[PDB]
């Protein structure tokens, strides 16, 4: 135990005589009317050590407060227990339920998989939302991102996603584990209690950290939760989906620790490793070769005054399989969930569809159904330009189709579960606007199928 | 001014006003060319 604080400058604190100590190791400090406050190192040289309280350092005296080292890290105590339970961002229960034995205790960076090791997403994820089923398909291994903004609604869209995605047949279903990085309590609420009130909290597990929370703390979620999901995943053979928002948060974190150790941001003011930051975090999914579990990622982020080249979304797309993406324009014009398939993405989503996953119309129909709303929003533009005179009687229907289109299929509803069979026959019968010269993409074979 | 917000809704108002331009000369074109069937008619 050491009675060496020499510095006090915010929730920073600087301790000497230390020795044996490491970076990011856990410490206690007790201050001088018995309180106790823990913190963690951030930055460590010989003759001291830099660490931030998570409490804050309000009322200490620092000649009469002393400081022990923990000799671990954070850690996360795993165990299949944790399901149907829900924790804060350090792993420590908040539902005041019994007490949790674990099995043993892990550090939460985790190991780096083997390229070589990874196998490739096979299984179709029904999510019960057409926009993604069918346009921007899930596949279970897959990071497949929702990027949002501010006012958009991704709080329901994440709590749907959770709530209806499923595996066809497998009888074993999704465990899924849900973190939550710096959001506001009524929102943390929102989701607990939509967990409670739908009995999905008996297949999660979810580690609640909030805004008011400490920085430190917000870092450390998205990494308790990863642990937790890799153990269910690649240890006890679960299928694990992984929803975690918002990582804009997160990095707003990492710029407040960045800016405590005086480093020079990089682009747009985001430390200069935050790619290989978001990697080590996104790459901790996907299917593993002579293993039965996996890990399924979900990660959701706002992007900063809706601009998809700032750091957090641009390098975001780099590492994940796609993206989703909310639009403001879908929601003035009450469209839920507000998906935009334009800029969407699955970039694995001809691995997740066909006969034996889906059905055999899957694939045709998206490429038809894409090609004729952005055909049918060209339309009601030249009918804006040129007036009603310029349109001939195809170019009314396409517009049509894309109004239909955004109204009935797209705009579904936050509760609402579509099965894939449903998602696929209204896209027929949208499709059944057109003329049979019109469908282009698709076979006479399944044409002549499916067609009403 | 020049804001990032700025910059993406102006590149939005190119985007549209290049398709309207296009549009238009079309519109231009069409109504030359029944144009010339009247105006000989006329003559």
């Amino acid at each position: 135990e050491y009675r060496t604080i020499k510095e006090v400058v915010g929730p920073l604190m600087a301790v000497e005589k230390v020795s044996g100590v490491k970076y990011e190791e856990l410490i206690e400090v007790r201050m001088q009317n018995g309180e106790i406050r823990r913190g963690q190192v951030l930055e460590v040289q010989e003759d001291k050590a830099m660490v931030q309280i998570f409490e804050g350092t309000s009322g200490i005296n620092l000649k009469n407060s002393s400081v022990r080292f923990l000799g671990h890290p954070l850690q996360l105590g795993v165990s299949e227990d944790m399901i149907g339970r829900v924790f804060d961002g350090l792993g420590r229960p908040k539902d005041n339920g019994p007490e949790i034995l674990p099995e043993k205790y892990l550090d939460i960076n985790g190991e780096v998989i083997n390229p070589i090791a990874r196998d490739y997403p096979d299984e179709f994820i029904q999510t019960g939302i057409s926009a993604i089923d069918h346009l921007n398909t899930l596949v279970r291994g897959q990071k497949l991102p929702v990027f949002s903004g501010s006012g958009l609604p991704h709080k329901e869209l994440a709590a749907q996603i959770a709530r209806q995605a499923t595996v066809l047949d497998s009888s074993d279903d999704f465990a899924v584990v849900f973190a939550a990085i710096g959001i506001t309590f009524e929102e943390a609420e929102f989701f607990m209690e939509d967990f409670r009130q739908t009995g999905a909290i008996d297949r999660s597990v979810m580690f609640m950290n909030l805004a008011n929370d400490p920085a430190i703390e917000r870092i450390a979620t998205p990494r308790m939760a990863l642990t937790a999901a890799e153990y269910l995943a690649y240890e006890k053979g679960m299928h694990v989906l992984v929803i975690m928002t918002d990582m804009t948060n997160y990095a707003e974190a990492l710029r407040e620790i960045s800016a405590a150790r005086r480093e020079v941001p990089g682009r747009r003011g985001y430390p200069g490793y935050l790619y290989t930051n978001l990697a080590t975090l996104f790459e901790r999914a996907g299917r593993i070769r002579g293993l039965k579990g996996s890990v399924t990622q979900i990660p959701i982020l706002t992007m900063p005054e809706d601009d998809k080249t700032h750091p957090i979304p641009d390098l975001t797309g780099y590492i994940t399989e796609g993206q989703i993406i909310l639009t403001r324009e879908l929601y003035k014009s009450g469209i839920q969930p507000p998906i935009d398939v334009l800029p969407s993405l699955s970039r694995l989503k001809d691995k997740g569809t066909g006969a034996g996953k889906t059905r055999e119309d899957h694939a045709a129909t998206m490429n038809q159904l894409f090609a004729a709303y952005a055909q049918g929003k060209q339309a009601k533009e030249l009918a804006v330009v040129l007036g009603e005179s310029a349109l001939s009687d195809i170019d009314k229907i396409y517009a049509k189709f894309a109004e239909r289109f955004e109204n009935e299929y797209v705009n579904q509803g936050f509760y609402t579960n579509r099965t894939i069979t449903e998602t696929l026959d209204l896209g027929w019968e949208l499709l059944a606007m057109l003329p049979r010269t019109e469908l282009k993409r698709i076979k006479d074979d399944l044409l002549d199928k499916y067609l009403p | 001014n020049p804001t990032r917000m700025e910059l993406t809704r102006l590149k939005k108002q190119l985007t549209t006003a290049t398709r309207g331009h296009k549009l238009l000369k079309d519109k231009q074109d069409e109504l030359m060319r029944q144009f010339i069937l009247l105006i000989r008619k006329n003559n």
